[PDB]
DNA sequence: ACAGATTTTATGTTTAGATCTTTTATGCTTG
DNA sequence: CAAGCATAAAAGATCTAAACATAAAATCTGT
């Protein structure tokens, strides 16, 4: 995931590790006048830390500098993944907005499938019996 | 061409090395006539004694030829294998010591090992290396078979004096008497720690939480690869406490930690760097809760 | 940091600028340092070339140990075997050292691959077969000057691709250390390549112990199928007694008539040879060296072995060698009986020559008859073979006849050649331990100077005090009741005032005024000599979660 | 400055060493 | 004494980290 990042701000192709290091220069060093926002969507950040707890603290901590101009969309299942992965001084040393999903109840459902066929819903059709 | 052997109730490491250093060394330097002949003594009561290592400062003394590419064969062992090949090259030099390969505590936990006695009776029958060693068990000679018996060709010595041994009991607690966690090595490394440097004790403090945070996240377990530190994490962490601003000092200063064994440095399947403490989680909160939490 | 703590850790002594001409000797002078230099460097010359001599032959007989045990494989690994390509040809070398280079002929027509595997580089049958097929592939391309996976099919294959018969010997280094599962399933397998008729096979079994163990392990069907061909081989260096005494004779040789062995150090060089067979030509070799060094060593006459530096003789020598008891029962007195060269040697090579020669007698140690005859029953060790009854007559042997042997002569009555190869480690450690008023000696001359010049003779050192208690104890001792006890034998009020006696530290006196600081200082020796107990493995503890009771491990003598 | 020499990322392949878990060889213990 | 009861240690499942190993792409070195 940090070449594809790479790979996708800079045309060019590296490693993993010279994604790494390459994405942290440019994320630290190269001044705001010369860069363009970045926004990622880590979706299923569960699979991505795994034995490493190298992905994620690398993402969560690129969008700390200043000069990185960095709004990282992490997505996950299990709402206390950073309190656990990181700890908690460093989930506390990074302000990120927290956002929990709850499961629809039976009305929002409802109003889910309504919503998805309001055009066929006592809809009049021409069939032929050929 | 007799290796000799030091065996006798009382601490015999003052007595060995005032004999190796101060009097064998100079001698042996002035009859082979200008430096002296080095001295590699090999403290064998710290558990945290390598064959590893210590094949490594052989090779790094001596500096042997290297072994062939046939001559490696198919996976063997390549420590043995240049000793051997150490043997058949120095078969042939004029018979001239150039290193005296001190082995305090012979018979010690780490260094009673079969690979590490194997390692030593190879390197023994090398005629131009002198191996004086000290052994304290009572049933040490169980350690040697008869062909280990040969290559050591030992000339036994008895020295009794009664010296309390002060250094041999540092390794290891005394309030609980040595009887657990006698081969751990965290004694050691809370000794060597208590006062060394407050700035190396907080970077230790921080690598220790953030072990037991990866260990806390992955039962008593040993601090393997798979939970240690990432360097660059590391090196993060340090900046953020302004402990070590750059790669080479943080590297200076934890090169004395790798070389007394406190941690590791390793590379993982992917190529990153890992850096861990092979300690037990619960030898790990005890150093944490002893001395590193008074500051 | 502390260099103790280290481990491995190098270091470069700084050798003084001061030094002389030829200071540098490890030979010391005698005779509370009166013998002139000029006789220690004779003795270091003399010492040395007659080490070179001894070790030159001691040399040459191992050489020819090594050349016709490998000409006498070598020559059974062929032997013209007319015997069907249906099995291979098996040689067990009996009780053998893992140590030799069997020698594999070139032949025109046919690679001679020696595959040698140990029981560290066998695991498993699949490893085994990897090895041995990577060695072959690598002797042949090296022999020969794409790539083929590592299975049997190379050998199925060999003929096509390097053109060449095989014959693949296989060497197991240490045939009882492999667990015989695999070493049977590896035969098995190796069984499997008899389909080709291009490709011979050689095993090579270095057995130690007998074959009793490779019956008893190996399964039925392998051992039917080693049996079509086998060679029972008898390899050894301590069979036939033909080696020994060959060293032994050169050894002799070496010192002729200008030294004599003693009575007692023969008899201590059999009694040592008998008690190990594995290893025996080397522990000869090393007991014989030591005892050379040692008497070059610390005797003083050894300089005046040679006529030429008889004359040499000085005040000291005569006075010191006036006490000799053979002087006593009985310049150039001494040179008158001691160029009378020893006819011992000389009758003794001549016997074991005429006996091996032409009586049909091998089986004999030198060293027993040289032991027999030193102490005079020659007869008694002749009649045994009930042979030589006709020649008896011509066999006779003058007694000994010789004066002033004492200080030429190779013994051990200081105890150091017994002590100092084999010693009773054990024994010498509970010796040391139990009486450790001859270890540290017992001095009153500067206790006056020292701080403690009344409490060190009263009191025992901590640890031998309480091995005292410890031998007379029970099996299991519980630590409180020994501890009880070690403290009631200490003395009470002299601890105190010993820790009174130092007025610059200040933490020993305020813990002094605490009521039962002996009472503690006690606890820390005593934990202090449990726990050097405990490394020297003299004491034991059982569970550590009750650490209560503890079990005495060794017991003295 | 162009091909060789060295390095960097990226696996595969055996050996040496670890802890968990299950079973069962040890003790503790009345007559 | 055996059963009961307890803890303990052998035998092995399950696994990892290290030593030993090869290989293709990109970098660093001399003419």
């Amino acid at each position: 995931c940090y070449e594809t990042l790479w790979n996708k701000v800079s045309g060019e192709r590296l490693t993993w590790a010279a994604s790494m290091e390459s994405l942290e220069f440019y994320f630290k060093r190269v001044p705001k006048n010369k860069k363009k926002t970045i926004v990622v969507l880590l979706d299923e950040l569960d699979a991505m830390v795994t034995k490493s707890q190298d992905i994620m603290y690398n993402f969560f901590n690129w969008t700390t500098y200043e000069n990185a101009k960095l709004i990282v969309i992490a997505v996950a299942n299990t709402m206390d993944l950073p309190e656990r992965q990181l700890g908690n001084k460093i989930t506390s040393r990074i302000g990120f907005t927290r956002i929990m999903f709850t499961g629809y109840t039976h009305e929002e459902l409802k109003n889910i499938i309504d919503l998805r066929l309001k055009g066929l819903n006592d809809s009049f059709f021409y069939v032929d019996t050929k | 061409g007799f290796s000799l052997l030091f065996y006798g109730v009382g601490s015999k490491r003052n007595f060995l090395e005032e004999f190796a250093i101060d009097y064998l060394s100079p001698k042996i330097a002035y009859s082979q006539l200008v430096n002296s002949i080095p001295c590699l003594i090999l403290n064998g009561y710290n558990p945290s004694c390598n064959y590893r290592d210590v094949f490594k400062e052989i090779t790094d003394l001596l500096v042997p030829a290297e072994l062939t590419r046939s001559e490696t064969k198919y996976w063997g062992n390549h420590v043995i294998l240049q000793i051997q090949k150490m043997i058949d090259f120095y078969k042939n030099q004029p018979l001239d010591i150039k290193l005296i390969l001190v082995v305090h505590n012979l018979d010690g936990p780490s260094i009673r090992k079969n690979t590490f006695q194997t390692m030593l009776s190879f390197l023994s029958v090398i005629r131009q290396i002198a191996i004086v060693a000290s052994t304290d068990h009572i049933y040490a000679p169980l350690l040697w078979d008869n062909m280990k018996a040969q290559n050591y060709n030992f000339v036994f010595h008895d020295i009794s004096n009664f010296e309390p041994s002060t250094v041999e009991s540092t390794f290891q607690d005394v309030m609980k008497m040595g009887k657990s966690d006698t081969s751990s090595g965290a004694e050691g490394a809370k000794y060597v720690l208590q006062s060394l440097t407050v700035n190396s004790k907080k970077m230790y403090k921080l690598l220790i939480e953030t072990q037991m945070q990866n260990m806390g996240n992955l039962g008593p377990k040993r601090g393997t690869q798979r939970t240690g530190v990432e360097l660059k994490l590391f090196n993060h962490l340090c900046a953020a406490d302004f402990i070590a601003s750059n790669e080479i000092a943080l590297r200076s200063m934890l090169r004395e930690f790798i070389e007394h064994k406190m941690a590791n440095i390793t590379k993982n399947n992917s190529g990153m760097e890992i850096i861990w403490v092979p300690y037990t989680y619960a030898e790990l909160e005890k150093l944490l809760k002893t001395v590193l939490n008074t500051l | 940091f502390a260099d103790a703590q280290r481990s491995h850790y190098t270091v470069y002594p700084s050798l003084p600028q001061s030094n002389k001409n030829d200071k540098h000797i490890p030979f010391v002078k005698l005779l509370s340092g009166k013998e002139s230099e000029v006789n220690v460097e004779k003795r270091w010359e003399l010492y040395h070339q007659l080490h070179s001599h001894f070790h030159d032959q001691v040399d040459h007989i191992i050489d020819n140990i090594e050349a016709d045990l490998k000409a006498e494989i070598s020559d059974l690994l062929y032997s013209e075997t007319t015997q069907k390509r249906r099995c291979f040809n098996t040689i067990f070398l009996l009780g053998s050292d893992s140590t030799t280079k069997i020698e594999l002929k070139d032949e025109s027509s046919r690679y001679n691959v020696l595959i040698e595997l140990t029981p560290k580089e066998s695991p498993n049958v699949r490893m085994m077969l990897r090895r041995s097929m990577y060695k072959l592939y690598s002797a042949a391309d090296a022999e020969e000057h794409n790539d083929v996976s590592y299975d049997l099919s190379l050998v199925e294959n060999f003929k096509r691709l390097f053109g060449k018969d095989l014959a693949m010997v296989f060497n197991f280094k240490d045939v009882d250390s492999i667990n015989f599962n695999t070493l049977d399933n590896f035969i098995i397998l190796l069984k499997s390549a008899f389909k080709y008729d291009h490709v011979k096979i050689s095993l090579i079994f270095n057995i130690n112990t007998n074959l009793s163990n490779i019956e008893k392990n190996l399964r039925q069907s392998t051992i039917r199928l080693l049996k079509r061909n086998y060679h029972k081989l008898d390899v050894s260096s301590n069979k036939g007694f033909k080696y020994g005494n060959q060293i032994f004779q050169s050894f002799l040789d070496t010192v002729d008539g200008k030294l004599n062995l003693s009575d007692r150090f023969v008899e201590f060089i059999l009694s040592k040879m008998a008690n190990n067979t594995n290893h025996n030509l080397q522990l000869l070799t090393k007991m014989l060296d030591y005892s050379l060094m040692s008497y070059f060593f610390q005797n003083a006459f050894s300089v005046f072995i040679d006529p030429v530096n008889v004359d040499f003789l000085n005040d000291d020598y005569l006075k010191i060698l006036s006490r000799c008891p053979t002087f006593m029962f009985f310049e150039e007195f001494f040179v008158e009986f001691l160029v009378r060269e020893n006819p011992i040697n000389g009758h003794a090579k001549f016997v074991a020559r005429f006996l091996e020669e032409e009586l049909n007698i091998t089986n004999f140690n030198l060293i027993e008859l040289y032991h027999n005859l030193l102490i005079g029953k020659l007869d008694s060790y002749l009649d045994r073979w009930s042979a030589c009854k006709e020649y008896k007559d011509r066999l006779h042997f003058e007694p000994i006849d010789t004066i002033f042997q004492e200080l030429f002569t190779l013994d051990n009555r200081s105890g150091l050649l017994t002590q100092s190869i084999f010693p009773s480690y054990k024994s010498n450690i509970e010796d040391n331990l139990l009486s450790w008023e001859q270890v540290l000696p017992s001095l009153d001359k500067e206790n006056y100077d020292t701080l403690s010049g009344d409490l060190d003779k009263i009191m025992a050192p901590v640890l031998g005090q309480l091995f005292k208690l410890y031998r007379e104890a029970n099996m299991t001792i519980n630590i409180y009741d020994f501890y009880i006890a070690f403290r009631e034998t200490l003395p009470k009020e002299e601890i105190l005032n010993f820790i009174r006696k130092d007025p610059s530290n200040t933490k020993l006196l305020e813990l002094a005024e605490t009521p039962d600081a002996f009472d503690k200082v006690a606890l820390i020796l005593f934990m202090q000599a449990i726990f050097a107990f405990e490394n020297m493995g003299l004491i034991k503890f059982q569970s550590t979660k009750s650490y209560d009771l503890v079990e005495k491990c060794v017991w003295r003598g």
